[PDB]
């Protein structure tokens, strides 16, 4: 019911960059969102879970920040590594909805 | 480390009925919430339900409810899935998770499975 | 006796020790015991007891199949011996239905059964063991009461029963009775938007009612009787701590005036004792279905929309499957100020373990120590291979 | 306490509510519950109860098979708390027989039980709980009483006997007790030409009996006994409504002082509360066996040969088994008039059910509402397949 | 009534007469019989009745499996009428727990009820039925209690609790309560180096228990208990006829203030009367195992620590299992000394008989008659091949 | 609308036993009594009883009593009728016929069968 | 009088399961503690444990607790000894003893069997 607009489905920067992907649900969700990583090998990761906090070995270049509804990915030193999809995930009520993704 | 080993590709006709595979290791495959994944290529990630080791508890997302039927083997350590009365619309890369926070509903999904295509 | 009044407030609540339990499943595979839900711990100035709707059925007979059904002719409310199983040679049915509350009100005891169709209920009123008063549907909905014990001062017991859709907005009425016989009645009043499963307790005077919003609210309604002035009013607790089920997951700031948004048309009914840094509330330790229990102590719970867990008390594990809970006091015992209690409802069967067409409980009843007593998990105990 | 007197009347009877039922033979499947038929309701001063003709047998028992037969030396008039199963373990046998009738008189409790040959019969009076006196066979032809509670005014308990053809004239007699001696006995009067099975009620010094005339009317005979004066009268009850079972489709006008032609040696115990425009009469739906059951009122139903239903209540539906029905009130709950109350017997087994070689009945009880009440139908509820 | 008070000395002890035998394992065969252990007999002013630890499970029943656990949130302290069986449908639970204790005082009953994780345990005390005062584990390991009766003089009720290693130095307390309230609570005291599962008795003002010294005893220890100053002591039974389970073969002089050496680490709850020339010690016949039971009259066994039998009687033969034994007397019987008693569990099941994976008790209770009578004895009576 | 197909003729000896079939369609059989009757060129019209879908109830002109026994099967939706120890004097055509008034008694009989010759 | 039949020697290897008899006779086997030991060269003299004909009662040394396994056969008045996962370590003559003071657990041995070679 809570739709999670993953806003610029794709992205483009140079390595080096600082890149920032915006993720705004429908409704007050809480801080209770996620990002996740699903590299070109569809294999997916967990980035930061409950909007700010880092997952276990991710990338201290991965800041996570938002509130209320409108959440950001912000990815500090883009790197080669960095090319995939970013999709944005609530867990503040059950069914847990994804947002469209953004390739960059 | 964790790790989930789902399946192989499926291909199958209309009506049909597929039955997924997601064997964990590097944890207590009890003490934690087994959710599982629809991403479609044109539907996105969609959520379809979750499977509860510990006690059996299931709920599905609505949408999900009349097509999949999850399961589990204490034993082998290993969640299944079951799609009934398979389509074309039901073709995509299933994909199982794990709970960020064991048995609560929160933390993220902490450890993914590498999908498991089904083609109808 | 005489009428009782509720003269005293409520003792510090510090941990909670085992009361009751009547392991009624374990003994129910083989013995007579009976079908029973919608549990509740009620006393009498002599004794208190066990409540519960009865299905006409044995779990072990082949009548038990069905029993996820709510409503039949077939149930009755009955009461047995506190901690012992709801046996077919000892309990003392007290009315028919399947919907009802009862109250000892210091002099006899008034029980109220509702039954019928679901569009032509009816509540019959009893009182000293004999029916008293009708109450026909006004809404032509699911008539429906407390499922839990009422509250009586100075012989006036008010009741709370809702009519019309559990989905959204119904007809809730306080009734106030006194011998069997409507004083007064009035439309459920403040901003509570739906209510239904009133968990109700008195201290000082004042009965107070944490019910559940089945609705919109994932934070409960409530709703303060002042059983003197024959007036009430509603609003709900304000803690971020929410404690319906389904419910979503707690959020930072809570709503005071307003359902808590998050999952709708559903939930589960449950209890609390809000006084002021002498509050604890009772939830599934799931936020996705009836399984797990706990008590936590949410100071200023009701005022406060920022109030969080100071400390706690497992109940029931996640693992086993917990349901309905309520509140109950012997308010004739000995003592300078009433020690709150409660039930916690443990069903069995389906729709959680459907390897048996029988739907059933377990009581394990609790209540409040001045002492900080060590805690253990009290769970039904049944094993369910056992019946197949 | 201190003889009863039947001082007040009826309350205006505007639906009926439940009161109680036990749900017998679903329990019965899984639980030691007795064979038992002929029930009835009666009370005390502190409370009312079950009472029924036992067959010393567990439905599930093997000798619950022949138990269609009326009478043997292993029936015994027993009783049991208010809407329980009569279990083997909770019954109270009252006395021994396979006919009886009992009431409280407001001090103690009168029990009559009637057994041997059908040509020896004999009536064994007990009185608080001991034998009392002797009534033996006068007629030589199975010696029956009423198959339901008595009603006593100021120590006086008339109770209506038979001794003879079913199947034709009978001698049958009122007889008037007083703490379990007899006063006087009368042949039965009026132009009533054959009685069995009374249903009786008090109301202001008087008691009332719809009686069945087994012989050749299908309306039921009346007998209005004074109990003060000691003398009785009897009729017939002059609606077109027809209540016997069998009996033929309802005509458009009655007769009052003869057996309503049609259908012979063959009825069924009914009662009927005759109350003025406050009259309402109690029959099976069938005119062809004992299935179904409504309450129709027809006002002045007695002396009204065309009066016909005014209103009406659905008790048990045409597709589920009925059978006895009978009336009680009790006589000492607070109040300005007396509400009438009934039961019916709901019969399983053989005739109708012959995959089971018992048959056996559960009872269902209502009470008048002075308010409008929506309807519901009260089957027994067993599925008779869990048996075999 | 009015608080009792010890005022009677012991009645001279010539032989033992039969009191009561629930027969509970035969009977638990075909009929709904609890499992339970742990039992002891204890009176009221108005009757004695049968005590023990129900399992929250029928003999009979798939869940009497694991019986052999001593704890689970399954266990209930349960009363029933003397010499009947521990059944479903006649039992009271006082309350929940895995340890207990309870007596009347003159005016009511107080019951003490110990459950929880074993670092965690808990004391709740009940009064006239309603909990009163709760004591939290102090040592953190398995909070027990008597296991037996207390004694009470003039509302004065001490009771011995024990909380630490069995298997070495614990923390044991003698608590004197009074209305379910604390009065004092005091270290154990004198010559007892570990205390557990003590009998007690009154007599004259002053209670006496032997019980089991766990660690390195294998003569008991003694705890003599002022009820009125709200002192005690402790030392051992000086007799070298040695009464624990296992214990060594008898020596030729006792010791007094000190364990007696031999067995390690075991034993089982034990009962004695120490009244000078009037003292009677209870046994198991095995060394080895819980099977027999003898009583000895080894006169001033306490003191002399070289007492021998003089006279015996044999309660259960070598060949049958018997098990925890204890103390009682009906203080309320009319008489001029108190008639001592005890009861013997008898253990049937798991260790000794593995065919069956159920542990469970019968008792046998005898009492003192001045007469020299006869002898018989009484075992549990139960072909576990019944059970199989 | 409404249709009664009853079975086809029998020939047979006495001492036997025939066993009738009534089907019915365009109504809901447990909601009707249904009847059935014995036309004999000498006896003309005779009713022999009633069997009622709903709750199996049943009642014999007491002449018919041990000759006929009647049945059904909701599940089909069809009454039969048995015969016997038949006898020329059992020969005749046979009807089953609806009620009027559905469960009830009265009403006529609104529908009937084409009936159903038996011969001995 | 009194004597002790006890079975020949064994020969085996390790892991393995032999098992011991004791034959009855000259008194109530019924009547008397039934002991166990093992003469070691080298451990001398250990006892097993203790089986009671009677009631069934077992006992065993601790150390031996998880080898040795007690039973008997009233009907042919002989105990039984069945010793688990053999090793060199218990190869020694096993003999079988009966109480001095039957039922008691005193009196002595009063009589013995000639013992039973075991051999790993
Ligand atoms: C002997 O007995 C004593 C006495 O019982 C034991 O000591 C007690 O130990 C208890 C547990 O260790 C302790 O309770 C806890 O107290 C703290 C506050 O001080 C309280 O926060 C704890 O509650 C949170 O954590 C538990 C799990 O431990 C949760 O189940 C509980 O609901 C609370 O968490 C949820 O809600 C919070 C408030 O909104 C959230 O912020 C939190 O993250 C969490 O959220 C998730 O869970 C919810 C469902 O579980 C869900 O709805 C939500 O959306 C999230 O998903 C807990 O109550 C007692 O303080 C302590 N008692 C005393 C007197 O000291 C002692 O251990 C025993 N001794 C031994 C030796 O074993
Ligand atoms: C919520 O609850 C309320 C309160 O209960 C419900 O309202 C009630 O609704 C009742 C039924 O709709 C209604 O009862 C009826 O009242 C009328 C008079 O006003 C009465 O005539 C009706 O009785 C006749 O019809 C029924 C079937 O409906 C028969 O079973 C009954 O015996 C009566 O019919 C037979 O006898 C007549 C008299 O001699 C004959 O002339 C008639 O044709 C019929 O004869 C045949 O049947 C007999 C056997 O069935 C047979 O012997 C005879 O030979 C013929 O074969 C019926 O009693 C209440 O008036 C009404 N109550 C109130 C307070 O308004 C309400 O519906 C519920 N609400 C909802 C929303 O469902
Ligand atoms: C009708 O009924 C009457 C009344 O009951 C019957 O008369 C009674 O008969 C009883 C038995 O014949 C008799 O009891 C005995 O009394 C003597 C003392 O006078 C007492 O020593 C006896 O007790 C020893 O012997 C029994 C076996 O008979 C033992 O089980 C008991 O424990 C005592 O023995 C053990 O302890 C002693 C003390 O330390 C040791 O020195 C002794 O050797 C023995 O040791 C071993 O056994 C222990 C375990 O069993 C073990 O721990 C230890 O290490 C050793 O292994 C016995 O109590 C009553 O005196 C007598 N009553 C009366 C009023 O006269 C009468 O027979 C019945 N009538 C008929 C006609 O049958
Ligand atoms: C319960 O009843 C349903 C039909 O109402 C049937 O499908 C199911 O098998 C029944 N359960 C048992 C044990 O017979
Ligand atoms: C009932 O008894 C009759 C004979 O009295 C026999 O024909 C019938 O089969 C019996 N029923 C059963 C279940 O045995
Ligand atoms: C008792 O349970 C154990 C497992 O807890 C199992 O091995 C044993 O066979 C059970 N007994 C029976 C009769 O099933
Ligand atoms: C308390 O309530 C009113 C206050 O005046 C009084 O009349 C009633 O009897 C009181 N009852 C008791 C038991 O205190
Ligand atoms: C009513 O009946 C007679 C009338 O005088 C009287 O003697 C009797 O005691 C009365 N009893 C009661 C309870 O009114
Ligand atoms: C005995 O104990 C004290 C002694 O003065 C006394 O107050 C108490 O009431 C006495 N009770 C009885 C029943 O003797
Ligand atoms: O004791 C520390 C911890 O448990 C308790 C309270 O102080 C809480 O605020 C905290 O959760
Ligand atoms: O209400 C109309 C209808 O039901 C009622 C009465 O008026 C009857 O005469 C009629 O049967
Ligand atoms: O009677 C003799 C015998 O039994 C008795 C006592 O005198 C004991 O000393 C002795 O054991
Ligand atoms: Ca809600
Ligand atoms: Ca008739
Ligand atoms: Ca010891």
């Amino acid at each position: 019911d809570i739709e999670l607009t993953q806003t610029t489905s794709s992205l483009s920067a140079s390595l080096g960059d600082r890149v920032t992907i915006s993720c705004r649900a429908s409704q007050d969700i809480s801080n209770y969102l996620n990002w996740y990583q699903q590299n070109p090998d569809g294999t997916v990761k967990l980035l930061i879970y409950y909007t700010s906090n880092l997952h276990s070995e991710v990338p201290s270049r991965f800041s996570g920040s938002g509130s209320g509804t409108d959440y950001s990915l912000t990815i500090s030193n883009l790197e080669q590594e960095d090319i995939a999809t970013y999709f944005c995930q609530q867990d503040f009520t059950l069914p847990f909805t994804f947002g469209g993704g953004t390739a960059a | 480390q964790v790790q989930l080993q789902q399946s192989g590709a499926e291909l199958v006709k209309p009506g049909a009925s597929v039955r997924m595979s997601c064997k964990a290791s590097g944890y207590t495959f009890t003490n934690y919430n087994m959710y599982w994944v629809k991403q479609s290529p044109g539907q996105g990630l969609e959520w379809i339900g979750i499977f509860y080791p510990g006690n059996g508890d299931t709920s599905y997302n609505q949408k999900f409810k009349d097509k999949a039927t999850l399961t589990a083997d204490k034993s082998s350590n290993t969640a299944y899935m079951q799609l009934s009365s398979l389509t074309s619309e039901d073709s995509a890369v299933y994909y199982c998770a794990r709970s960020g926070g064991s048995y609560r509903y929160d933390g993220g999904f902490d450890y993914w499975g590498q999908g498991t295509t089904v083609t109808v | 006796r005489d009428f009782n009044n509720l003269t005293k407030g409520l003792c510090t609540i510090n941990s909670w020790h085992i009361y009751g339990k009547d392991n009624a499943v374990r003994i129910g595979e083989d013995s007579d015991v009976l079908v029973t839900r919608e549990p509740y711990v009620s006393c009498d100035p002599d004794e208190c007891r066990f409540y519960a709707l009865s299905q006409g059925t044995t779990i072990r007979g082949k009548h038990s199949n069905g029993t996820i059904h709510d409503r039949s002719q077939y149930r009755a409310l009955i009461s047995w011996p506190l901690s012992s199983p709801p046996t077919v040679y000892n309990s003392r049915v007290e009315c028919i239905g399947w919907s009802s509350t009862s109250c000892h009100d210091g002099k006899t005891r008034m029980s109220i059964c509702i039954s019928g169709p679901n569009n032509n209920a009816s509540a019959v009123i009893w009182y000293n063991r004999r029916p008293v008063t009708e109450i026909n549907t006004w809404a032509r909905n699911i008539l429906r009461t407390q499922e839990s014990e009422c509250v009586c001062h100075n012989g006036v017991c008010p009741v709370v029963f809702t009519d019309g859709s559990a989905t959204g907005p119904a007809e809730t009425r306080i009734y106030y009775f006194k011998e069997g016989k409507i004083l007064k009645w009035e439309p459920l009043a403040g901003t509570a938007k739906h209510i239904e499963e009133c968990s109700c307790y008195g201290e000082r005077a004042e009965i107070t009612c944490t019910c559940r919003d089945n609705w919109q609210g994932s934070n409960r309604p409530v709703i303060r009787i002042d059983p003197v002035a024959m007036t009430h009013t509603s609003q709900y607790i304000c803690s971020p701590v929410l404690t319906d089920n389904p419910r979503p997951n707690d959020p930072t700031v809570g709503k005071c005036n307003d359902p808590y948004p998050g999952n709708n048309n559903n939930g589960v009914k449950g209890f609390s004792y809000l006084d002021g840094v002498n509050t604890w509330l009772g939830r599934t330790i799931s936020i996705a279905s009836r399984s797990g229990y706990e008590m936590l102590k949410v100071p200023n719970a009701l005022t406060d929309d920022k109030s969080k867990p100071t400390q706690g008390q497992t109940i029931v594990l996640n693992t086993d499957w917990s349901g309905y809970s309520g509140s109950f006091m012997d308010y004739w015992a000995e003592g300078e100020c009433y020690r709150a209690c409660f039930y916690v409802e443990l069903i069995r069967g389906r729709p959680k373990e459907d390897k048996v067409w029988w739907t059933s409980n377990s009581i394990v009843s609790m209540c409040s120590s001045t002492e900080f007593l060590g805690q253990w998990d009290w769970p039904d105990g049944a094993k369910i291979e056992y019946f197949l």
